[PDB]
């Protein structure tokens, strides 16, 4: 059922993404700074852009905020094609890192649920260990058992897969193809451990601590043992990890 | 450090090894001398020590400052040529020493073209020696300036980055005990079909250098490509070319008319500097922008000598039509490429003789 709504909502995102300029002069009226934001980023191609919440709910009276906001693992790809389409219209190896900050509610570490599986959260807490930063597989090239053809597999942030049918007629087998590195993009993947704060504990309970990974541009800034704020999306790891996209060193 | 080892008791009659030591030549140019009969005049080296009393004027000891009397030994049966100090003991070594230059010289210069000429320093006595005395950062790259020339030393050897022998492009340093090593100049090089090379030399423990050479004559003919520039002249302007000179005015005039022709140490830049930008282009998406805190090192670790900003002045003095000279909003040089491609190896070996070709008509406007 997402599968026309996740169209209709990337048209959303680009015509947000399209119809804010800069018009900030003599601090007169408000338009969001996302177009010279790129224009910036065209010399340096990093593409590790910031989007503010705050920025975004004031579209569709707040509504195209709350719809994204409980189907963001499922709105993913399509905000990050918008978001390559506006950047292939306006500008001529490729990452993208889109990330979400300022949340206007900042939830603590014992009022999870499952009720916001996939949904995007703000984590407060402070960091106990941190992880040495490793390559993340991403998407690989497979080569074929005949064909000898290059497939390019995305991969689901889960564990090593494989595909199922070569897409060329040659073969239909689904034997083991074969990985390969050199077409597959690679991203740093830092698994750090939040805590809860000390301030925030109940009467006699334990300072629950949890894991959280992080990719992009965001790892190696988070300075271990500092009070720490991320926002991301809720991920199960086969436990209910976390990934995150911004980083701030509050407190 | 495989050096050619031989013996001299068997050598005296000169029938056995022409042949071997033209053979050696072609891949081994620095020759070893042992076991001679100057086990007592050698360490005899204390006379010649603190004279102090003539002026330069290309004749005797350029006396510059306690530290070095470079004598220029001139000869003496050839016009514009009279020296004569006292130097007893180096008279004996020199007697020696020349007999052995001789000898070397019939054994080893009779297997190229000429077996006649190369050798005129018996008719004519043609001889202007170096004896640097380093008596009590230092002196330029010496090869030597006869056409053969042995010398007693310590270690004597060095290698400066270049297609020579030893070709590692690094200082390679063997010490020798109780020898003498030859080394020939670079007239033998081009008389003989390209079998010879060049050799640094420093401060070594045995700091007076007595470099003596064969000289070759102020009239020698010298084949096609070097008919109208004598041996005598070019060696002489090669010898008042290094050292520092202040004595009279026309070594000082020659100094000031030849030595603005250092384009070979930047122009050697535009041999390289290319090449890191295209690496540049190779591996940054970015649209090249550079940085002078980054371009600055990776040439300064390309190339061992000092480079800075007047390079880049001086490159941009010579061929502004390749690159830029604007400065951004920070407040730093940028130049970037204007080839819509990457890089072509035939329009970059285009480029690079236009640079050459523009270099020589600055060179030959400039004088």
């Amino acid at each position: 059922v997402d599968d026309v709504t996740g169209e209709k909502v990337r048209e959303a995102f680009e015509q947000f993404l399209e119809d804010f300029s800069v018009q900030s002069t003599d601090t007169g009226e408000v338009e969001k700074v996302y177009r010279a934001q790129i224009e910036f980023m065209k010399i340096y191609d990093l593409n590790t852009i910031y989007i503010d919440y705050q920025h975004l709910s004031m579209r569709e009276n707040g509504a195209l905020a709350m719809a994204i906001s409980e189907q963001y693992y499922r709105f993913l790809p399509f905000l990050q094609k918008g978001l390559r389409r506006v950047v292939r219209k306006y500008a001529p190896e490729r990452v993208f890192q889109i990330s979400f900050f300022n949340l206007p509610t900042v939830h603590r570490i014992r009022d999870i649920r499952s009720e916001k599986i996939g949904s995007l959260l703000s984590i407060s807490g402070t960091v106990t260990r941190t992880s040495e930063v490793r390559p993340e597989l991403y998407k690989a090239s497979f080569t074929c058992d005949m064909c000898r053809a290059i497939v390019d597999n995305v991969e689901q942030s889960f564990k090593y897969t494989e595909p199922t049918f070569c897409p060329n007629p040659s073969c239909e087998n689904r034997a083991f193809w074969t990985l390969n590195v050199t077409r597959s993009r690679f991203l740093d993947w830092q698994k750090v451990r939040i805590q809860e704060n000390a301030n925030e504990i109940p009467t006699g309970s334990m300072p629950r601590t949890l894991d959280v990974i992080l990719r992009g541009d965001s790892v190696e800034r988070a300075k271990p043992g500092d009070r720490c704020k991320f926002t991301g999306v809720e991920i199960v790891v086969p436990k209910i990890s976390f990934l995150a996209c911004h980083v701030i060193s509050i407190g | 450090l495989r050096v050619p080892v031989i013996d001299l008791n068997r050598v005296s009659d000169e029938e056995q090894l022409l042949p071997v030591v033209r053979a050696i030549l072609l891949q081994h140019d620095t020759f070893l001398l042992k076991n001679y009969a100057n086990k007592a005049v050698l360490d005899a080296l204390l006379a010649g020590l603190t004279t102090k009393d003539l002026p330069d004027t290309s004749q005797g000891f350029d006396a510059n400052f306690v530290w070095l009397e470079q004598y220029i030994f001139d000869t003496d049966p050839q016009l514009r040529f009279d020296r004569k100090c006292r130097n007893e003991s180096l008279c004996s070594i020199y007697s020696r020493l020349f007999k052995l230059g001789l000898f070397f010289a019939q054994l080893c210069v009779k297997s190229v073209v000429s077996s006649a000429e190369l050798q005129d320093c018996i008719s004519t006595s043609h001889y202007a020696t170096k004896l640097t005395r380093y008596f009590n950062r230092d002196y330029v790259t010496f090869l030597p300036t006869g056409v053969l020339t042995i010398f007693p030393c310590a270690k004597a050897i060095r290698y400066k980055p270049s297609t020579m022998a030893t070709t590692d492009n690094s200082w390679v340093s063997i010490d020798e005990p109780d020898c003498l090593l030859f080394h020939t100049g670079t007239l033998l090089a081009r008389w003989s079909q390209g079998m010879h090379t060049t050799s640094p030399l420093q401060i070594d423990p045995r700091a007076n250098i007595v470099s003596l050479t064969i000289w070759p004559p102020l009239t020698t003919p010298i084949s096609s490509k070097g008919e109208g520039t004598i041996a005598n002249h070019l060696l002489e302007q090669q010898i008042k070319a290094f050292p520092k000179v202040a004595q009279q005015y026309y070594p000082r005039e020659l100094s000031i008319l030849r030595l603005q022709d250092a384009m070979k140490f930047v122009k050697e830049l535009f041999t390289v500097c290319e090449t890191v930008l295209s690496l540049n282009a190779l591996s940054r998406s970015t649209g090249v922008p550079p940085e002078l805190h980054v371009l600055l090192p990776q040439i300064s670790s390309m190339m061992k000598r000092k480079i800075v900003q007047d390079d880049i002045l001086k490159l941009l003095t010579i061929w502004s039509d390749a690159y830029v000279v604007e400065l951004n909003s920070r407040g730093e040089l940028t130049m970037n490429l204007p080839k819509r491609d990457n890089l072509t190896t035939l329009t970059n070996k285009s480029r690079t003789l236009a640079f050459v070709e523009r270099a020589e008509s600055w060179y030959q406007q400039v004088i």
